[PDB]
């Protein structure tokens, strides 16, 4: 999912 | 297609935008505070958008997952059950550090920024401090207007600097989240994969004081009234249709040196992935026996899963597309092109060589540096070291405090200390300290830290047990105690007999030396990086190729069209998934356990007036050739007319290596269809009040 | 679509055919000895077709495998290396039992057939014997013309009988086979699967004597000159295009009772697959230590692998489509529908009750019956029993001999005793005897055979290991001894001290009574089955459903179009594969070890004038919605104009359950594209002489 | 493969 790493 | 375009490149992409299908004028999109762009906000490790004149905000479930977890307990688990507020009075706070940033103004400051840096002369650390002094002055001037938060960004390696000013909403409340079996259907099995069947959405509401000015949580605050908000599409999205996304992608590394790629692929990603999986296994095992550990570590556990799996995926994609070879050949070409220019190519060659020298400096201590930073990231040692650093910084005038430790940072620090209450269990944290202690002992002598070897008094399991038994004595496990120390002065920390604080005080001189090394390195990067990057740019422009900056957490526009992709000969992924696909994955166990109301509505074919006749069902997710990354979760997906058709939420498996080397054939955004949002809020976990507010009910 | 149409239904499928895109007249497809249908031949278990005026025949590699294996040794392995006769004098015999049957005539004999059956009166055993007598007498009349073999086919449970008369070519010679890494690329991993990348073809040539009559193998025979042969397509086959197949499907079970389905699904298929896998493992382990075993057993092994995987597939397909429940439900509807007709529908209901009763009778001994049959099919027991039975039958006039043991059967028997030389290793056959003895002693008491207990004298390891050592003394392990017994008389068997002949004599009475039990049930089936199936037909008709008979090894036509299918939500299998897909599976290890010439040609894009523009490559395999099964291997795939576009070879994984319950969405033929045949023979394992022979050189 | 079972 493209949340912050 | 490829490109995380900055707003200022809009003139350059207006042609391509119209050919791909945009029916709005690019001028309308150029207005960043207008309709529809002004509806888009940063959260800001995520993106979101207003979708109501009364401050309602849509984003992903993955984005709101921290907020949802903060309001959950073992007995009352909103992650598992979902949350719905029938009236605005029922909305719960999303936590003290939740934010919505609404864009107010962008300003180019390149000239002044480069002047400030140039002024420092030949010294590397002075270069870093000059830029820091410039940034703190600039921000302080910008944040003179109350309610506003500012940020300075560097683009293309220091070739361009812009300041963004944002209205900073400080009171964000949870309004709706679907059950986690919809918001995260398929869990970590489906994460980074297509076919996907995930309803990755949730809603917040932004609040401000009665005066209209931003305020921290208060029962007297009232819904913010956005100037613009988005509207749901009235036309059905289908395959080939234009889509675009505007959002806040975090970072990409497409312009890296081949050697920086090589070290990331060989050391960084496997190292991190491994540490993350070790910690995941421990916490999983502990949560199985203890429902409070499970809920308290749920958000941490989602991040460790997401990032570890992303790294596994990148390492696989690198192998799929021979990324190591593509970087080496492309760099050979750049360096040859520069050499073919004698005199005027010399500075980029010099810059290249210096970046390699810096890479080598960094490598010398990479194990010590990583392991120390992670060890100090456990909850008690993270709290102690942060609190003690603050106490040191408060002794200086504000303008001279390290960023992260100025007055403007105090609200966040304090919020983090309270939030940790919902994310902390001593029995679990002790096992995390033990893991990191055992990893420190395996480091070689030249990667050790005197202050940690001394504090340990040994290199065996017995020293480790002693260290843990001693740290067990800290009182920093309670919120009120962390907040005591938040206000206490330096001398008080240096006097204390709390063992977590005594740890901080003993390592801090060392932490401070490492930071100086990072600042010195960064100072030389400030000189070398713009010069090498300008040369890459100039090379790619002479090749025809696309020129846009790496992601840097600022606002970007990507566009393209709904389409699937071909993972292998003889097959294709289709662009949409459907309701019947969700039900076919049902097992009745986590993570394939949809709510019973979903299983019934699908079996009874209750499509709620949202069926797309071309696919025979209600669409769930879709694929498109947009260029997004970490930080775009929650970004709105807009159609040819600027209407909401979905939310960005993931990438397919083969796409994730595109952070380093872009592969057009296998890089797709995965998005959740707006009709699926609506469907769930109709037939599954009902929210008639928000549908009416939006106003599609 | 669905439907294994007999050629006498052509009238009825004439408009469906034209709508699907056929551009010949249905009248031209009706002429079974004309152009192109007269080019299609039966191999006995596989289909083939003539492709040159000089007797050239193309079929699948899987079909020629037996013949290729017979001509292979550990030192010169044709299975691995391929075979290519530069001239026709270089062609080697496919073996004494290979055949090409060229259709001469079909006659309807139903009225006489059911009259002969009726004349037996109400006696089950006599009913079977009556049909047997009628069949023999009919065949003997049909076979009076030298060179012809005839066969009686019962359709739709005994509702129709037709006699086929075929020219029997019995000198068949291998002309070409590609290396097994092409003919069976992907081995048992890719078997019953798509995406497929398998060059499943081979070529025979058919010979007759100088007088032009058939004749067994002689160096003085000449190529048969067919009246009709197929031509390769000049138009490129693409997605959507019309295709049809004519060929010889073995057996389908679409009209079975539900109880018959339940029996097969819960007991038959898992039992057999289990036994087959056990024997695979045994022979696979001995194969590694011994290439003589490996090559001599490679055909048997391909058979066990193929069937056991197919049954695995079918079991999975039943689960995927609730076959149990569909049979249950349709059975209820037919039954319900029958009694809603009082007197008129009462026979069908009697008939159902009886069929049911015969199934129970059969179920009663099924473990015995199967274990005994499989035990008696090991090489030496099979030989000794068959050869003893022959000596018994030789004592009666030829008209009264059991089918399979009449004078017309002698060539097949003697040929099989010869071919066993290449498929038999004493050490290996010992372990399969051991296996089956062990499985036998495991049987419960009811379920045993008196004669076998007595011969064995025990039920433990001791008894087994004595039987084995006793049987080690047989002389039948050599071809010359088998043929000696092939001509010896009954008394000479009964005097023999050969341990395997002694076994045969000891059990023949038992086998004979079992045979009699079987012929009794079949005689009761003979009366019941056709009455019920006329009813199932009558009902399907009233439901406007497709009515065609289950496969029974006679000639059928299926037609439809090139298309892929959707195995899962969010995905689609494309209709074609390509050359690049073959090399992407390369591992350098069996079974993904393409020949170098193939890796090299694909690398250099050597497409040989055969690339299809719509896919960017030379096509390899394709999917279509034809309705084929076991026996259809090797069938020509004809286009709109009756030109050759491929050969049928396999079904996709989800399709195999369509043997019992037809699923249109997941039922596809896999075929090898004509262009891939040509490519391989141009660029990989060249045969420019055959290409020139087929006008494509 | 569609050979006879
Ligand atoms: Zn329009
Ligand atoms: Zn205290
Ligand atoms: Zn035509
Ligand atoms: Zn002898």
């Amino acid at each position: 999912v493209y949340i912050h790493p | 297609g490829e490109g995380m375009w900055v707003p200022q490149q809009l003139p350059e992409i207006a042609g391509p935008l119209k050919k791909a299908g945009l029916k709005l004028s690019p001028q309308q999109i150029s207005d960043l505070t207008g309709d529809p762009m002004g509806a888009v906000v940063a959260l800001g490790g995520c993106t979101a958008s207003f979708v109501s004149p009364n401050g309602l905000v849509v984003t992903n479930h993955a984005c709101a997952y921290g907020a949802i977890q903060l309001n959950s307990t073992a007995e009352n688990n909103l992650i598992k059950n979902g949350f719905n507020a029938p009236t605005t009075a029922d909305e719960v706070s999303a936590g003290p550090n939740a934010r919505v940033f609404v864009l107010d103004e962008i300003t180019d400051v390149t000239k002044d920024a480069k002047a400030a840096i140039a002024a420092a002369g030949d010294d590397a650390l002075a270069r870093t401090k000059a830029l820091e002094a410039f940034e703190k002055k600039l921000i302080a001037d910008c944040e003179a207007e109350a309610g506003f938060r500012c940020r300075l960004y560097s683009f293309s390696g220091g070739n361009t600097y812009r300041l963004f000013k944002n209205l900073e909403i400080k009171d964000v409340r949870l309004a709706y989240a679907p059950p986690g079996s919809v918001g995260k259907f398929g869990g970590d099995i489906d994460n980074w994969m297509w076919p996907r069947h995930t309803g990755d959405f949730a809603f917040y509401r932004a609040y401000v004081g009665k005066d209209g000015k931003p305020a921290a949580f208060s029962k007297d605050n009232v819904p913010y009234q956005p100037k613009h908000w988005l509207k749901f599409a009235d036309q059905p999205l289908g395959a080939g249709d234009f889509v675009m996304v505007a959002g806040y992608p975090g970072s990409t590394n497409r312009y890296a040196l081949a050697a920086e790629f090589d070290n990331t692929a060989q050391w960084t990603y496997p190292t991190i992935a491994r540490h993350y999986k070790n910690q995941i296994a421990m916490v999983e095992a502990a949560g199985k026996q203890n429902a409070d550990i499970q809920v308290k570590y749920a958000a941490t556990m989602a991040g460790w899963n997401n990032t570890s799996k992303n790294y596994d995926g990148q390492l696989e994609g690198f192998k799929r597309i021979d990324a190591a070879g593509q970087k080496l050949r492309e760099e050979a070409a750049v360096l040859g092109w520069l050499k073919g220019q004698g005199a005027k190519g010399q500075p980029a060659l010099d810059a290249h060589a210096k970046l390699l020298d810096l890479l080598e400096q960094s490598k010398a201590t990479r194990d010590r540096d990583l392991t120390l930073a992670l060890f100090n990231n456990t909850a008690m040692l993270g709290s102690a070291t942060q609190l003690y650093r603050l106490s040191i910084e408060r002794e200086k005038p504000n303008a001279e405090r390290e960023s992260g430790y100025q007055e403007r940072d105090l609200p966040a620090i304090e919020g983090g200390l309270k939030q940790l209450e919902r994310r902390y269990v001593a029995a679990m944290d002790r096992q995390l300290q033990e893991y990191w202690l055992n990893e420190y002992i395996k480091l070689p002598a030249d990667q050790r830290v005197a202050a940690v070897d001394a504090w340990l008094g040994g290199n065996d399991a017995a020293a480790v047990k002693r260290a843990l038994d001693r740290l067990a004595g800290t009182k920093l496990g309670s919120t009120e105690e962390r907040l005591k120390w938040f206000a206490a002065d330096r001398k008080a920390f240096e006097a204390s007999n709390d063992p977590a604080i005594q740890y901080a005080v003993a390592v801090m001189p060392t932490l401070l030396k490492l930071e100086q090394e990072r600042k010195t390195r960064a100072g030389e990067n400030l000189a070398a990086r713009p010069v090498y990057l300008q040369a890459l740019a100039d090379y790619k422009k002479s090749q025809g190729e696309f020129v846009y900056p790496d992601a840097n957490l600022s606002l970007r526009i990507t566009f393209g069209n709904v389409m699937g992709y071909a993972p292998k000969d003889g097959m294709e992924y289709t662009p949409f998934t459907t309701l019947e696909g969700v039900v076919a994955k049902e097992t009745g166990q986590d993570p394939f356990d949809s709510p019973k109301a979903l299983l019934d509505a699908v079996a009874a074919k209750r499509y709620g007036g949202l069926e797309d006749k071309r696919i025979g069902s209600v669409p769930v997710n879709y694929l498109s050739d947009l260029d997004i990354t970490g930080g775009n979760s929650g970004s709105p997906v807009l159609d040819a007319h600027g209407k909401l058709v979905g939310l960005a939420f993931d990438g397919n498996w083969e796409s994730v290596s595109s952070n380093w080397v872009f592969d057009p054939k296998m890089t797709r955004m995965i998005a959740v269809d707006g009709r699926y949002l609506r469907w769930i809020m109709q037939e599954v976990y009902p929210a008639p009040q928000l549908l009416k507010e939006m106003n599609v009910g």
